[PDB]
C-alpha cells in the first residue's frame, strides 16, 4: 500500500524465500529482471498492479503467514475468500514449480544436476545451481512449457520419485 | 495384563534347568532352532510365544497343556484358578 | 596450581563411575549437553560454567565423590576425612543433591544381572522392548521411567509394587527413605 | 499411511528382526540401500508401493501378528486371504530364504563360511555372520539364483542336514 | 560499557550464539550475525548493565556474570522482577524445552513434523520452532498443535511443562 | 506334528543314563562323535536323529529298531499303540 | 556410457568397496585426488579412458558380478576373455596390494602398525591407508618389496608371503 | 627393528590371565582412564614407553615384571637373563619399583582356591556393604574394590589379616612376613 | 571344495579329549595368545594353514598328529594310509615335524592312573609351592607349568625322573629310553 | 555295518562284571591304563578298540582270540554265525 | 621449474599438508601472512628466496619423498647433503614443534587445551602454540611453560626431546 510496508516486508524476508518469490513473479514481470525483491515490489507499485489486497496472495505463496495477522490482519479463510472471489495472479504452473521445489532435498537436486549436467552448457555447469534456476536455465532453450510436462515426468521418474509423477498427472489431468 | 504378567512370571519363577531344556524341546515346532538358542529364562520363551499370540489372556489352553505335559499340579491349578 | 588437581581427579574414574557421575548430575546439566560429555573433564568443565564449582568452593565435588562410595579421590587429593564429611552433609542446606537420586542409585547398585532381566521383563506396558534392547543398564531404565512420568517424585507405586515382586530388602530402603519426609 | 504407523512399527521392532526386514525389502529397493527401517519405509512410501495390504503383508512375513492385532487391526485370517487375493510384494525365494536363515543356530553358520571360504574372500567373512549376510555375500558374487540353487542345495547336504535340502527340493518342485 | 561486548562474544558458543538470536528475535529486523545485533542493540539503547546482566542469567553463564559484570545471581534475580522486558515468559519455555531434548528425540521430532512441513541440513528443535512461527500455528496463546506433537514422542513432562505454563498465565 | 513330539518326550523321559550311553553308542555310526559328545539327555538325540531325515514321524522304523535292540517291549508296544 | 551408469553404480555400491576402488584408481589419476566416486569416474569420462569394457574391469576387480550382469548386460566370462586378450588398466601390483589387505584382519593390522611405527610417526585405520602411507614415504614400490615381505613374516603369516614371491617370480 | 619384534614376541606368549595379573601389578604407574581399554599387552607396552620405563637402554621394569608372575622361560629365551642374576638385582636395594604392598597381594591372591574365594568373598558382607557380592569377581577385583575405599591400605591390614585368619594360617605368615620387611 | 570337506569330516570327529591333546601336541607353532581362542578343531585348522603347514598338496604334519595321538581309522578312512606306511615315512629321520620330547611327554601322560596323578600332584608340589592344589587338573596343565619355570626342559629331565622313580619305574624306563636313544 | 555293531552290542551285553574285569586286565597290554580306567563296559571297550584298528568287522580275528582266552564257546558260536 | 611445478606441488598436497607448510613458512612470513598456501608460495617465489633447494627442504620436511622422487629427481640422500651443507631457512624450533603436534594423540590436546585454558581467554595443537606465542608465553627462547605442562600431563616421552633441544642451543 504505502512505502513504510514494502520496507517492513523486504526486511521481513530472507535472501533464501528471495529466489521463490522472483521465480513466482515471472509471468506478470515482462520489462526488466530487477536483482532484488525490492525493486520488483516498486516496479509493480509504479505499474498499477500490486494493491494491499493483492500482495497477500503473494504471502500466500511463499508460506509466511505471520507476516498476514501481523501487518494484513487477515487470516487463511480471508485469504481464501478473496482467492475464491477474485482472479489469480499467478499461474498454476508457477505455483506447482514451487511446490514440486518444496519437497526436495540436496542429495535430490545434485542427482538431477548431475544427470542433466550434458544437457546445459558445457562451462556453466561451474556456477552453483539450483533446482528453480535449473528449472529456469532449461525454459531458456524452452525445452519445457506450462502446457508441457513429458521431459520432466521422466526425469523424475529417473530418480524413483512417483509421488511427484501423480501430482504431474494430476495438474496435465486439471489443466 | 498385568495379572497376567505376574502370573508368567510366577509360574517361571518356580522351574529347574532340566525343566527348562525339556520345555525349550517341547515347543520347537513353533519357535526356530535360531531363538531357541539364546533362551536362557522361560519369561523370554513366554514372550517369544506371545509374540505370534498362540498363548493370549484370552485363550490359554496351549499353556496349559504345555504344562500338563511336565506333570505339574500346583501350577496348573493356580494358573486354572488365576481366570476365577 | 589449581587445574592440576582436577585433571588427576578426573585421570582415575572408569566408564561406570562415570556414567553414574553423569547420572548424578541431571538437575544441574540438562540432557542436550549431557550427549557430548565422554570424559570427567567435559563435565567439570560444565560444572565451572555454572558457578557451582570453582577454586573457593568444592563442596558439590566432595559430596559427588562422596555419594559414589569413593573415598580414595576424597583423603588422597581432596584432603578430607569420612568423618568431616558426614559432619557437613547433616546440614539440611548444604545437600546438593537431592536424596532421591541418592536412593535412586542406591537401590540400582543392588541389583544383579538376572534382577535386571526380571525387571526389564515385567514393564512392556509402557516401554516398547526395542528401546530396552536386553541389555541397557538399570540407570537408564530409570531415567527413562522419568521421561515417560511412571516413576516419578510423589509417583512410587509402581516401584513399590516391582520391589515386593522381587525383593523385600529394596522395600526397607524404599520405606525409610519415603518416611525420611 | 501416515508417519506415525511408520514411526510405532519402527520403535516396536526388536533389533534381530530389522535385519530380516532389510533383507526381505532387498527386491523392491534394488537400486539404493537403506540403512535402517525407518529410512526403507521412508523410501517405499516416496515410491508408491507403500500401502495399508503392503505393511500386512510384511509384518506377516517377519511374524510378529501381534502389532498387526494392535496398530492395523487385522488378524491371519484377513491378511491371508488378502494376499491370497493380490500379487506378492515380496517373491517365495526371499522368504524361502529367510525361513533356512530361521533354522541354523551359531554352530552351523561357521562351518558354512568355512566350507565355501575357497570360493569367496577371507578376511570379511572373518567376522561374525548370520545366515542372510552369507546368502546376501554370495548373490553378490552370482552364486545363488531364484532359478539357480545347486550349490546352496549341495552345501546343505555336506554338513548333514536333509530336511533343509528337502525344503529346497519342495521349492523347486513348486515352480 | 561498549567493548566489553567483544570480550563477550569471544566467550559464546555457536550453539549459544543460536540460542541468544533466538531469544532476543522478539525484539524487528533479524540480525544476520551476533556482533551486529549487539550493535543494533547500542544504537537503539535497549543495551543495559541490568538487561544484559538479565539475558546472561537466561542462557546460564554465571561465569560471565561474575568476570564481565561482577555480579552474581542473586542481585540479577532480584533485578529480574522490576522489568522482565527483554524477553518474555514464552520464548524462555521455549528455550528450555528445546534444552532437553536429545538428538534421537528431535530427529523424531522432524520426521513426524515433516507430514504437513516443508521438507527442507540437519536442525534442532530451536531452528524448527522458527519455522513453526513462519508457519503461524505456534503462538504465545495457542500451543495446542506442540502439545499434541510432543505428545507423540512420549515425553510427559515437558507436556506437564506445558500445562505449567498454561496455568501460569 | 505334535502328539508326535509328545510321544517321543514320553520316550526319551522313561530311560536312565545307562540306557542313554548305550543308545548313545549305538548311534555312533549315523551321528558324529563330536554331535554325540554334547548331548545330555536323548531327547536331544531324539531331535537330532530327527535332523538327518533318517528318522521321520510317518515312518519310525529306526525308533523300533533301536526299542527293540535295548529290550524294552513296553516302549514299543506305546509306539505302535500311537501308530494305530 | 551416459550418467545413468555412474548414477546406478554410486548408488549400489557400499563404502566399503568405495574405498578399494578408490584405492585402485589412484595411480592412474596421477593429478587429482577425488575424495568421491561421482568426480572420480566423471574425471575418467571426462579423460576418454573411462568406457564399457574399463568399467567392466573395475566392477570385476571389486568383485560386483551381479552389477555386471544387470547394468552392463555381460558375464564374467566376457570380462575375464577381455582382460585374456586386452591389455589392463590398473597394475597387477595394486591388485595384489588389495588382495593381500583382504585377508588381513584387525589384530594382524594392529600388529604390522605397531612393528612399523618405528620407520614412520598413532590412529586406527584399514591396511590400503597403511599401505597408501607407506608408499607415500617412499618405501614401499611396485618394484621395491623387501620391507613388507619381511615384516609379513615376523607376525606368523606365510601364505601371503608366497602371494608376494609367486608375484615376484612373475615379474 | 629387532627390538620392536622382540617385544611383540614376548607379547605373544601371554594369555589373559596373565595380561589381567600384569595389569594388577603395573596399576601404580598408570592410571585407570588409559588402563581400561587395554585389550592386548602390545597396548601396555606401549603405555610403558610412552611415560619411559622401558625402551631400547631400559629394561630393568620388563625383567622384573616378568620375574614376579613367575615366568621365567621368558627371561632366559628372550632377555637372555638368569633367575639368580635377577634374585641378586632385586636384593640389592634402591632398584625395587614395585612396592612389597603389591606383590603381597599378588602373592595372597595366588594361594586361594575356588571354594575359598568364595568364602573370602562371603566373609567382607559388612565392609562391602552388600555393593557386589556376585561370584564372577577375580580375587584382585575384591582387593581393588577394598583398596577404593580405603578399607585396605599400606598400613590399614586389619581387615585383611581378620578375613584371612578364617581360611588358613600360612597367608598369615606371608603377612607378618611383609610385616617383617617394614 | 573337496578339500575343505575332507578336513572339515576328520575334524567333525575329535571329542574334547582329542581336542586337547592336539593342541598340545602341536604348541611349538602355535604361541598361547593364538591358541587359548582356538575351542574346535575348525580354528585349529585354519590357524595350521595360515604358517602354511597344511594344504591339498601337504598332509603329512595331519597325518603325524592323527598318528601320534593312537587314531589310525580316520588314517585310513579319510587320509587311505595304512599304519606301515606312516611308521615307514616317519622313519627317515628329518620328516618328523614334533620333537620327540613332546611325544615321550604325551605318551607317559597317558599312562597314569587317578591315585598316580594324585600321587605325582603331592611329590612335587613342593617347587610350585601349593599352587597346584586343584584336584580337577590333567597332567599336561601341570607339564605346562613346570615347563613355563623352566624346572622341566629338554635337556633337563631330573625333577621328572625323581618324581616318575618314587612314583613307578616304568614311567622311568621310558624315559631312560628316550635318553639312550639320543 | 548294523549287523555287525548289533552283534557287537549283543556279545558285549552278556559280559559280567567278573569278566569285564577280566577283559580290562587281558587288554591292559594293548592299550594304556588311562584309556581303560573309565570304560564301564564292554560295549565301550569294543568303541575304544575300533579306535585303533585293531577289530574290524572284516577281520575279527583278535576278537575271538581275547573271547576264546576268556573260555565262553557260546560267543565264539555266535561270532561265527554271524560271519558263516 | 615454472609455475607448473608449484602449481602441482599445491594441487597434490593434502588438508594437514598444507596447513603444516603454514606453520613452517612463518618464519619468512614476518612481510606478510597470507591465508593462502599458493599465495604464500607466490609470494616467496616473487622474493627470490625460493629455490629448488628450498622446495627440495619444504618436501623433505613435510614428509613426502614420493613428490621429491617423482618432480624434482632427488632422493632423502640429496636433500640430506643439502641440508647438512648449505644454509637452513627454518630454524630448529619450527620443526621440534611440529614434531610434538604430530605426535600428541587426539585425546590428549583436549587435556591440554583444558589444563591451559587458565592462563588465557576442536582447535589443534598448532593453533594452540601460535595463540600461545601470540600472547608471548612461549618463546624460541624460553620452553618452561611447555616443558612443564607436558610434564604435568605425565606424557614424560616429549621431555626427553625438548630437553635435547634445549642442550643443542648453546
Amino acid at each position: 500500500m504505502s512505502a513504510e510496508v514494502i520496507h517492513q516486508v523486504e526486511e521481513a524476508l530472507d535472501t533464501d524465500e528471495k529466489e521463490m518469490l522472483l521465480f513466482l513473479c515471472r509471468d506478470v514481470a515482462i520489462d526488466v529482471v530487477p536483482p532484488n525483491v525490492r525493486d520488483l515490489l516498486d516496479i509493480l507499485r509504479e505499474r498499477g498492479k500490486l494493491s494491499v489486497g493483492d500482495l497477500a496472495e503473494l504471502l500466500y505463496r511463499v508460506r509466511r503467514f505471520d507476516l498476514l495477522k501481523r501487518i494484513l490482519k487477515m487470516d487463511r479463510k480471508a485469504v481464501e475468500t478473496h482467492l475464491l472471489r477474485n482472479p489469480h495472479l499467478v499461474s498454476d504452473y508457477r505455483v506447482l514449480m514451487a511446490e514440486i521445489g518444496e519437497d526436495l532435498d540436496k542429495s535430490d537436486v545434485s542427482s538431477l544436476i548431475f544427470l542433466m549436467k550434458d544437457y546445459m552448457g558445457r562451462g556453466k555447469i561451474s556456477k552453483e545451481k539450483s533446482f528453480l534456476d535449473l528449472v529456469v536455465e532449461l525454459e531458456k532453450l524452452n525445452l519445457v512449457a506450462p502446457d508441457q510436462l513429458d521431459l520432466l515426468e521422466k526425469c523424475l521418474k529417473n530418480i524413483h520419485r512417483i509421488d511427484l509423477k501423480t501430482k504431474i498427472q494430476k495438474y496435465k489431468q486439471s489443466v | 495384563m498385568d495379572p497376567f504378567l505376574v502370573l508368567l512370571h510366577s509360574v517361571s519363577s518356580s522351574l529347574s534347568s532340566s525343566e527348562l531344556t525339556e520345555l525349550k524341546g517341547l515347543c520347537l515346532g513353533r519357535v526356530g532352532k535360531r531363538k531357541l538358542e539364546r533362551v536362557q529364562s522361560g519369561l523370554d520363551l513366554f514372550s517369544m510365544l506371545l509374540e505370534q499370540n498362540d498363548l493370549e489372556p484370552g485363550h490359554t489352553e496351549l499353556l496349559r497343556e504345555l504344562l500338563a505335559s511336565l506333570r505339574r499340579h500346583d501350577l496348573l491349578r493356580r494358573v486354572d484358578d488365576f481366570e476365577a | 596450581d589449581f587445574s592440576r588437581n582436577l585433571y588427576d581427579i578426573g585421570e582415575q574414574l572408569d566408564s561406570e563411575d562415570l556414567a553414574s557421575l553423569k547420572f548424578l548430575s541431571l538437575d544441574y546439566i540438562p540432557q542436550r549437553k549431557q550427549e557430548p560429555i565422554k570424559d570427567a573433564l567435559m563435565l567439570f568443565q560444565r560444572l565451572q560454567e555454572k558457578r557451582m564449582l570453582e577454586e573457593s568452593n568444592l563442596s558439590f565435588l566432595k559430596e559427588l565423590l562422596f555419594r559414589i562410595n569413593r573415598l580414595d579421590l576424597l583423603i588422597t587429593y581432596l584432603n578430607t576425612r569420612k568423618e568431616e564429611m558426614e559432619r557437613e552433609l547433616q546440614t539440611p542446606g548444604r545437600a546438593q543433591i537431592s536424596a532421591y537420586r541418592v536412593m535412586l542409585y542406591q537401590i540400582s547398585e543392588e541389583v544383579s544381572r538376572s534382577e535386571l532381566r526380571s525387571f526389564k521383563g515385567g514393564l512392556q506396558e509402557e516401554i516398547s522392548k526395542c528401546k530396552l534392547d536386553d541389555d541397557m543398564n538399570l540407570l537408564d531404565i530409570f531415567i527413562e521411567m522419568e521421561k515417560r512420568v511412571i516413576l516419578g517424585e510423589g509417583k512410587l507405586d509402581i516401584l513399590k509394587r516391582v520391589c515386593a515382586q522381587i525383593n523385600k530388602s529394596l522395600l526397607k530402603i524404599i520405606n525409610d527413605y519415603e518416611e525420611f519426609s
